[PDB]
């Protein structure tokens, strides 16, 4: 549901309301009908009630980095002229009501109409396509409403303390509306621990099985030691999902709603997700949380922290002007100074805050904020930056509460200005990284269910150590979750625990881990072996409905701006006009992610073990010379000029801190010999074209994840597998394929395998890796070609040999003026 | 900027000692070791230091 | 003044115990002007009975179980707040329930006075163990609303006795949300709805009317000062 | 099955006619065909009513023919055949 | 260059003496602070003193090493951002949002000025130039709405005209009204009228409101805020806004561009709201397309006669014409002009944006009956509910602090001083120990209220007018909800707030579309509000439009709605018609590459 | 135990223009829900009488000003806004002004018709001079609620005619507190305190009864 003004739908759909009004007689013509729209007659308001339903419109807000920042919403038709929008849409959107615009468009093809009602419709889109996370979630008001909800407060109205044998139990209710009604007279608290008799409400699983012996039916009393806000909570949830009990913190409820996609329908997930919206808004009000100068307190150790601290900032400035220190060397000592104050100000202030105070529950809420911030206001605001960018070693020890002098607030405003423009230049980047990716991809659009392959990548899922349970990977959420199984998983034993073709998910991964397999092989595109595009069976299913992936989805767009909107999240290079190169030092956010998806020589580059063996250190001055010995063959290989500036690689091996390698150790093949980067051609020509295509996803995912972003690999799989796929030839074989000369690996197994008649000698030739920007010029139609420069040649060339344009990458579609071949309009589906 | 520095510094920390005439030992290197315990006291001068002038002076 | 166009009332049988009530449509503002009203009414006016006490033989030092019963004591007073009984003396009445011989005892097993009734007989209470007994009193009396536990007894002149919070309402879960609706253009007026949980001593329309009652007497009162100038409908 | 009234569009719900077809695209182009022959029955009241069923369930006020068609395929009357 | 002045200091001791530096001297001596203390005519207190220096190092150095002084905070800020209160207390970016949306403040019928504000609002009135001042000292010897005439001393009579619902190069109002009465001795820059956003001589720009810091039921979700019905009955956030409106009877070689009442055949009924002469008759009110002005250009007779644009209206208030016959003048090739003036009373909306001077901005989700807001005890409805969750990770406090003067000034004040002045009263200045109801005071911006002036300060707050006090001295009451009638369980932060009401409306933000004209070069609509155009579907929106899947409304946006023009037609008739909505049997713009590549002698055959 | 003891009203005068009502006994949790309703029912419902529109002689529309005055039309009207009468008749009556010269204007100078009354005879409209002639007209119309400036063209066939933003609601400030006093400290009750004042058009006795009447025509619905 969207809100539509009265005035700004009756122009969108003005020819609708006067076909309308002429055939109810009320006007004569399509002039008369026309006029009559024009001076907004009393008339024409009853019409547009019965030809604005069931009539979807797209709302959309810009910039829009993916594709919720367009949905389909039904229109409400309401008096006023701002429009009406659902508070759980807004983060996708990232909007806000500080006067935010918002643009509204309409379809008029049942086509058009039929794609938002079921594509685009906002109750479809609740979850990432990037993450499989939630976005349609209780957002800062629901989340602190059901965090004191369902939060326990002890010494409560009503509590329970068993009486002891004075009355028997003082506390017990015999159903939820006994409880509201002990909640209404004043003698419960909707916070209180009570032991309530539940009917209705499924219990959970460590007592349904010690309750139950034949499936709980509802009706089947029990009895819950919880409170009454939790009950109202779970009332809210679905009739079968088991109750929770459950401070309801952000991560919870992400968590919970999580569950929910997997095992109910999404239909049923909108409607949780309102009720939740409704109750958190209810127990927001009736929350107590709001702002004064009391709720705002100062811990009593700061001044104390401060001056333990100027102590230290004076005895450096006495060495310094004694010399034993630089100016600028000082300038780095107080800053390493008045990093370690602010960090025990912070931690004295989340300490000394009780939890009940407001400013700290809207933070471990997970609504809004950080401590940085409650610091900044409460504590003291730190250090500062200069128009540099560098830091001013004296620090600002006043917070927003005592008031900043005037040259705290002076030096604040140098970082406060610089903080407008770089907010502008990083999305440049981003659009820059993007519309590379976009480039490549666009073109790599699922065609077939199955490729009919057995091949795959593994992964671990589990590690175990000393002890004995396995410690769960932190990376489940991104490599094995969301794919398909390629191997039947089996234990020591030998059955079957998930067999081919599962989805694999939280349940199918929690019984993995309950039955304790480290490795698993999975399906990706870096494997599948299909001419034109991706299987779904080997992309796997999709984030955002959680159902195996369809045949026509563009996958490639969606990798294309999973990757480029968490660009500004990013590091980046220094934005300052002219300077020295900042690559002095390690430099390593989207400068490498630009790197990789280029496959351009690494800077801080690292050899890698030709050959398996062990390994013969020796060092001069500032050179490392390494000579690996075979274990098998022979032929001792070295590498020589290695700089010394260049560390050696850290080992750091369960037990024995082996760290730097050491002169009589074991190098396997692909093992980096100093700490740094890989060239991928390197990688490439000892290893091949599926260990490279997996360096590069770790490396990128290496990169996103120290940021602190999330993304799914198989994106970044599609975007590899649209840098390898091509080879460059030396043996043209029976096939006539020119030697000298680059073509597609699936043409090359086409026109080499194909020859049973001629074939005494198959076709040859060896993989190149290429980056996005070249591999984007490598296509292989004559319309996105002259798209581009050199139309001449692309046509005469193309005109001497006949060819035809087959339509897929869908960026020549456009000229054309012709649908797409993705989703919708394909032939199985046009 | 610190990390990259110290990476660098594990080649060939201290250059040399200076025994002064009131045996105040300085050990010149090429980076700044102070004691954050003992009065910031430093225990590795830094070569661009104007108390590690008498190493190249 | 005069209303615009006589609101009207409409009530739909999700169940037999519980009902939905609409009302509309509404001037402006006045579905919260009544919704609570409605609400509190219904839950805190309308008379009843329930137990307000109980002893039983075998626990009068340690309230934690009864030998010769599977049900603690917790489980067994739960099951004696849900019973639904009635009366008529508008005094504290007392009742036993006495099961000498192991088996399983229900509401149909009480000798109730004749002016006392009980309309859930087949509700379970407990189920009595082989070579099990059972014998309990009951306080029995009427009030309104939900009043918890009275243990200002110091020296309790009964020893064993156990008070219990006592649900002397018919009514056992009423909530009410407003939404908006249109009359032909005109938006932004009131729809109340209302549902409505009563027991089975009475219908929840009974129970609608006696709240309507009551809140026309107080509002009569206030009315009663000049009785002028008033909406009419 | 355990959900409350799908309001609006939301009814017929979309996981019942995913059912219905391969995918939720054929869903588009199912609905959108089906659309253009209700609005081609509607418009032609000459013409004798052959090759045009019209809506095989009952309309409403209006109930416009996107409507109609997703709930005729929610009661599972029509076949279809891909490309 | 640009310079500011210094105090000079000479041993410790500040003397008294003035100095006009610039940047170059500046960065010649160690310049200090105006915070600094002082004991005995100048001389400082403490010992290590802090500064600036050349590179605005600060740096606390010993008394004796200073060679100037700042003269006094507020130095280094402007006039829109000296009149922020609490400005320590707010972060800069949100201080820049308050500063430049203080400038893009609507003037309102009624001003009303700050009870909390900053004692720079009384010259940048007197020094701006809207307010009027007397000239020479004297009394009132007349006092009209439009003219006021004095007598002075010297016996020489002056006579001020003021400016009455004239139109700003903005729209705004620029009414000018006195605020004297005849026999009143005024003095030389005595101020004898208000201005627009003045009241008794001091920007008043926006409105005390009673707020609640509190989220609500949903309404107030993500910056957005809501009202009282009050707000819109007492005519409180109400601004008139004019609009200006001119056409010219130019030569056109084919006669005279005539303007006239017998206009083409029209209904009468168009023509009853103008004079003889076919201009509109004042004091009428008009709507989109009503007439205003009937111009005829020759053909023999057109009608292109100046109409009411999309989504206008308002009272004529006047004209003013410019004819030939008087040969005032006209530009090259004119014979006449017309400019008709049309205003509107626009009231507080949902939708429109309103602010403080804090940074603390949103538009208005809800406006509510005075009934269903929260109340308090004494039956008071707050007027403007803001919510908790945006105040602390945007830094702004500065209005809590505000809200709680803004109490501590409405309500009055009386500081116990029977035993002594309390220790946190230890450095207020006398005068400022008691203060009647609907006071006023000054905070200024680095010397002003602090928190313990403020704190026991709240708990003084002389009672109601029935001896309850409905505020504790943590700034905080107990309201009711006004639609079930409990009280919400926890008590909540209520004081007055000044509000701005704000140029970005939504009477003027409300843009549509379905057909209109094109823009013949891109063969697009045209780009704009006032053009009357479509909006921008950029690429981005296109990649997203793809991702879904969605092929038809691709096609549908980037054919059938920009570029082709023999099919938007076919669109219009088919969906006037009621048929099913066409589709290309074959794309479009692809013809004119096919004609001139096959005109190239390259073969080309559309298969199928 | 079932209480016998039916609620009583009791009515306490604090001044001319307020009431203070009590409502004793009461079930506990039925005082607030109460004193809310019947705040409402008064804050919105309570039927009065307003100016409804306004002629003034020489001037065309509410932007302008009138010679010898020294308030523009705008203020004139922004005052006329704080206007107390009382039409005891169910149709629109013209009242009527004229003043001339240096006076100083006041509601104390409306000559009203046979039926209307002005509360506020004190009441500040303008100020003249010796060029000042304030000649007016006034209309006056029953109704409640808040209704905004009936635009001029709805009614049709008027020029000079100035609408006005009327406020019918006699009531100006409501409000309730809720003693939970016992009985005997025998078992549980309320004692609701309804506190109210007006603006001299009727007396809060009868605000409260009107209020009281509607409310019972609305729960009587509940009963068939
Ligand atoms: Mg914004
Ligand atoms: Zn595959």
């Amino acid at each position: 549901q969207c809100g539509l003004p009265k005035l700004m739908a009756l122009e969108l759909f003005k020819p609708f309301v006067m076909k309308r009004l002429v055939d109810l007689n009320h006007a004569q013509n399509i002039k008369s009908a026309k006029r009559m729209v024009e001076r907004q007659r009393p008339q024409v308001w009853d019409v547009l009630e019965e030809v604005i339903a069931e009539h979807p419109v797209l709302l959309n807000r810009a910039p829009t980095l993916h594709r919720l920042g367009i949905q389909a919403f039904e229109p409400q038709l309401v008096e006023g002229k701002a429009i009406q929008l659902h508070p759980l849409v807004c983060e996708a959107f990232n909007a806000d009501f500080d006067g935010d615009q918002m643009a509204v468009h309409l379809p008029l093809s049942a086509e058009a109409q039929a794609e938002a009602r079921i594509l685009m419709l906002s109750s479809n889109n609740i979850l990432s396509p990037a993450s499989g996370k939630p976005l349609a979630m209780p957002r800062l008001d629901m989340v602190t409403g059901l965090y004191y909800l369902t939060t326990l407060v002890e010494g409560a109205t009503g509590e329970y303390q068993a009486a002891t044998k004075d009355a028997p139990e003082q506390g017990v209710y015999s159903s939820p509306a006994e409880a509201i009604m002990a909640m209404d007279r004043g003698a419960l608290s909707v916070r209180a621990k009570i032991k309530v008799r539940l009917t209705e409400l499924r219990p959970p699983t460590d007592l349904e099985a010690q309750l139950f012996e034949n499936g709980w039916k509802p009706g089947d009393a029990w009895t819950a030691e919880t409170t009454l806000g939790r009950v109202m909570f779970n009332e809210l949830l679905p009739k079968s999902y088991p109750f929770v009990n459950e401070q309801m913190h952000k991560k919870v409820q992400a968590r919970i709603i999580n569950d929910l996609a997997e095992r109910f329908p999404m239909i049923v997930v909108a409607q949780t997700v309102d009720k939740l919206k409704d109750a958190g808004f209810y127990w927001a009000t009736r929350s107590g949380v709001t702002v004064s100068m009391a709720d705002v307190l100062v811990p009593p150790q700061k001044q104390e922290i401060l001056e333990r601290h100027e102590a230290e900032a004076d005895a450096i400035e006495r060495k310094y002007q004694r010399g034993a220190l630089n100016h600028t060397e000082r300038n780095e000592s107080l800053v390493k100074i008045w990093q370690d104050a602010t960090e025990e100000v912070g931690k004295a202030l989340e300490e000394f805050y009780p939890a009940d105070n407001p400013i700290i529950t809207i933070v471990k809420s997970g609504a809004t904020g950080n401590l940085t911030q409650t610091r900044t206001l409460a504590g003291m605001k730190g250090l500062v930056t200069n128009p540099k960018g560098e830091f001013i070693p004296r620090p600002i020890k006043s917070s927003f509460r005592e008031g900043l002098t005037v040259l705290e607030y002076f030096i604040n405003t140098h970082g406060a200005r610089k903080g407008l423009a770089d907010t502008a230049l990083r999305t440049a980047d981003s659009g820059y990284l993007t519309r590379r990716l976009v480039d490549v991809s666009q073109d790599v659009i699922v065609r077939e269910h199955d490729c009919e392959t057995e091949r795959g990548i593994n992964v671990t899922l589990a590690e175990r150590g000393p002890d004995g349970t396995l410690i769960r990977d932190a990376h489940v959420e991104t490599s094995a979750f969301a794919r398909t199984l390629a191997t039947d998983a089996v234990d020591a034993n030998g059955n079957v625990i998930i067999e081919r073709g599962h989805d694999l998910g939280d349940p199918a991964i929690d019984a993995l881990l309950a039955a304790g397999i480290t490795t698993v092989k999975v399906r990706s595109v870096l494997t599948c072996t299909s001419a034109t595009g991706v299987c779904a069976m080997c992309y796997g299913r999709s984030m955002a409905t959680g159902k195996l992936v369809d045949i026509g989805e563009a996958v490639g767009i969606v990798a294309a701006q999973s990757i480029g909107e968490p660009g500004t999240q990013l590091t980046m290079r220094t934005f300052h006009q002219g300077g020295v190169t900042g690559g002095a030092d390690i430099v390593g956010g989207l400068p490498r992610v630009q790197e990789l998806f280029e496959a351009r020589v690494p800077r801080n580059k690292a050899p890698i073990a030709d050959v398996a063996g062990r390994v013969r250190l020796e060092e001069s001055d500032k050179f490392f010379k390494i000579t690996i010995v075979p274990d098998d063959g022979g032929e001792e290989v070295v590498y020589d000029k290695l700089s010394k500036r260049q560390r050696l690689r850290v080992i750091t091996h369960e037990d024995g801190t082996e760290g730097v390698l050491s002169d009589g150790d074991h190098v396997e093949v692909g093992d980096q010999l100093m700490e740094g980067a890989a060239d991928p051609h390197e990688v490439l020509r000892v290893q091949g074209p599926r260990e490279v295509q997996i360096h590069l996803v770790k490396e990128v995912q290496e990169v996103y994840r120290a940021q602190g972003v999330s993304i799914h690999d198989k994106h970044i799989e599609v975007i590899v597998r649209q840098m390898l796929r091509r080879v460059t030839i030396i043996d043209s074989g029976s096939t006539e394929f020119l030697p000298g000369s680059l073509t597609e690996r699936a043409e090359f197994e086409a026109e080499n395998r194909r020859v049973v008649a001629e074939g005494g000698e198959p076709a040859a030739g060896r993989p190149v890796l290429m980056g996005i920007t070249k591999a984007s010029l490598a296509t292989d139609s004559w319309l996105s070609a002259a798209s581009f420069q050199e139309t001449t040649r692309v046509l005469t060339d193309a005109a001497i040999n006949c060819r035809s344009d087959k339509l897929n990458g869908l960026k020549e579609n456009v000229i054309i003026g012709k649908l797409i071949p993705a989703g919708t309009g394909i032939s199985r589906y046009r | 900027k610190d990390i990259a520095r110290l990476n660098v510094a594990d080649n060939g920390l201290c250059f040399g000692r200076l025994d002064t005439l009131d045996d105040a030992r300085l050990y010149i290197g090429r980076l700044g070791i102070f004691d954050r315990d003992n009065d910031f006291e430093p225990l590795l001068l830094d070569w661009r230091a104007p108390m590690a002038r008498p190493f190249y002076v | 003044m005069l209303i615009s166009q006589r609101p009207t009332l409409s009530e739909e049988t999700v169940a037999e115990n519980r009902s939905r009530f609409v009302i509309e449509p509404l001037e402006p503002g006045f579905g919260y002007t009544l919704g609570n009203s409605l609400r509190r009414t219904l839950l805190s006016s309308i008379p009843g009975a329930a137990v307000t006490s109980i002893r039983i033989d075998g626990v009068l030092h340690e309230f934690t179980t009864v030998p010769g019963v599977k049900e603690d004591v917790t489980d067994i007073i739960l099951n004696l707040k849900g019973l639904v009984v009635s009366s008529d003396d508008d005094e504290p009445v007392t009742m036993y329930l006495r099961k000498q011989g192991p088996g399983v005892v229900t509401a149909g097993d009480i000798v109730p006075p004749a002016g006392v009734t009980v309309h859930n007989p087949d509700m379970h209470i407990a189920t009595l163990n082989d070579k099990g007994k059972l014998e309990v009193e009951l306080v029995v009396e009427r009030g309104r609303g939900y009043v918890p536990a009275v243990q200002n007894k110091a020296s309790g002149a009964e020893i064993g006795r156990i008070p219990v919070d006592s649900i002397y309402s018919p009514v056992l879960k009423v909530t009410y949300k407003v939404e908006a609706t249109r009359v032909e253009q005109r938006t932004d007026f009131d729809k109340l709805i209302i549902d409505v949980e009563t027991k089975n001593s009475i219908s929840p329309r009974d129970a609608l009317a006696s709240a309507g009652g009551t809140l026309v007497e107080l509002f009569g009162l206030a009315r009663e000062l000049n009785a002028d100038s008033e909406h009419i409908e | 099955s355990a959900y409350d009234t799908p309001l609006g569009i939301t009814n017929p719900p979309i996981d019942e006619l995913l059912s219905r077809a391969s995918s939720k695209y054929a869903l588009v182009i199912y609905a959108a065909k089906r659309a253009r022959q209700i609005n081609d029955y509607y418009n032609q009241l000459g013409d004798g009513i052959l090759e045009y069923v019209g809506p095989l369930v009952e309309p409403g006020l209006q109930e416009k023919p996107l409507s109609i068609a997703l709930r005729e395929i929610h009661g599972d009357l029509l076949e279809h055949t891909e490309g | 260059f640009i310079e500011t002045p210094y105090r000079k200091v000479e041993n410790g001791v500040v003397t008294d003496q003035i100095d006009y530096l610039t940047a170059d001297e500046e960065d010649r001596h160690v310049v200090a602070q105006a915070n600094s203390p002082t004991d005995e005519n100048g001389r400082f207190t403490e010992d290590r003193v802090m500064v600036r220096k050349k590179g605005g190092e600060v740096e606390f150095v010993s008394a004796d090493q200073v060679d100037y002084m700042d003269v006094s905070p507020r130095q280094m800020v402007s006039v829109a951002t000296a009149m922020i209160p609490f400005l320590e207390h707010d972060d800069a970016n949100r201080a820049l949002m308050g500063a430049n949306m203080q400038r893009q403040a609507v003037p309102l019928v009624r001003s009303e000025a700050p009870l909390v504000g900053t004692g720079m609002e009384l010259r940048a009135a007197i020094d701006a130039g809207d307010v009027v001042v007397a000239d020479k000292t004297g009394v009132i010897e007349e006092v009209s709405a439009d003219y006021i005439t004095v007598m002075a001393d010297d016996g020489t009579r002056q006579s001020y005209r003021l400016r009455k619902f004239a139109r700003s190069n903005h729209g705004t109002c620029a009414n000018q009204r006195p605020i004297v009465d005849a026999g009143q001795r005024v003095e030389a820059g005595q101020v004898i009228a208000d201005g627009p956003c003045t009241q008794n001589g001091e920007m008043a720009l926006g409105k005390n409101l009673l707020v609640a810091i509190m989220p609500w039921e949903g309404h107030n979700y993500e910056d957005a805020i809501i009202l009282s019905n009050r707000l819109v009955e007492e005519d409180v956030l109400t601004s008139i806004h004019i609009e200006e409106h001119e056409i010219d009877a130019r030569d056109t070689k084919l006669g005279a561009e005539e303007i006239t009442r017998d206009i083409p055949n029209v209904s009468d009924e168009v023509l009853a709201d103008l004079d003889e002469r076919g201009i509109v008759r004042i004091g009428a009110e008009v709507r989109d397309g009503d007439i205003l002005v009937g111009k005829v250009t020759p053909k023999e007779v057109r009608d292109t006669s100046l109409k009411v644009p999309h989504g206008e209206s308002g009272k004529v208030i006047g004209i003013r014409v410019f004819s030939r016959e008087d040969d005032d003048e006209l530009p090259a090739g004119v014979n006449e002009l017309v400019r008709v003036y049309v205003a509107q009373k626009r009231k507080i909306s949902d939708g429109d944006k309103l602010a403080g001077r804090h940074g603390n901005k949103g538009v208005i989700g809800k406006i509510l009956p005075v009934e269903d807001m929260p109340f308090l005890p004494d039956g008071t409805p707050v007027d403007i509910i803001l919510n908790t969750h945006g105040v602390p990770r945007r830094m702004n406090i500065g209005q809590i602090l505000e809200t709680h003067l803004g109490w501590v000034a409405k309500a009055g004040w009386n500081i116990d001083v029977a035993a002594g002045v309390p220790d946190w009263a230890s450095k207020l200045p006398e005068e400022l120990y008691s203060a009647p109801a609907d006071s006023t005071v000054a905070t200024p911006v680095f010397d002003g209220a602090q928190e313990g002036e403020l704190a026991g300060l709240l708990g003084s707050t002389l009672p109601n007018r029935d001896g309850e006090v409905m505020v504790d001295a943590d700034g905080k009451s107990t309201l009711f909800d006004g639609r079930s009638g409990e009280p919400f369980p926890y008590p909540v932060t209520v004081g007055y707030m000044y509000i701005l009401k704000l140029h970005h409306l939504v009477d003027d933000k409300i843009h549509a579309r379905s057909t209109g004209p094109y823009s013949m070069i891109t063969q697009q609509p045209l780009g704009g509000k006032a053009q009357f155009g479509g909006q921008r579907f950029g690429e981005m929106e296109c990649w997203a439009m793809q991702a879904y899947g969605a092929a038809y409304t691709l096609q549908e946006l980037l054919t059938i709605k920009s570029d082709d023009t023999v099919g938007r037609v076919k669109v219009y008739e088919a969906i006037v018609k009621g048929e099913n909505i066409p589709e290309p049997g074959i794309p479009e713009s692809f013809k004119v590459l096919l004609k001139e590549l096959q005109s190239l002698c390259l073969n080309v055959e559309v298969l199928s």
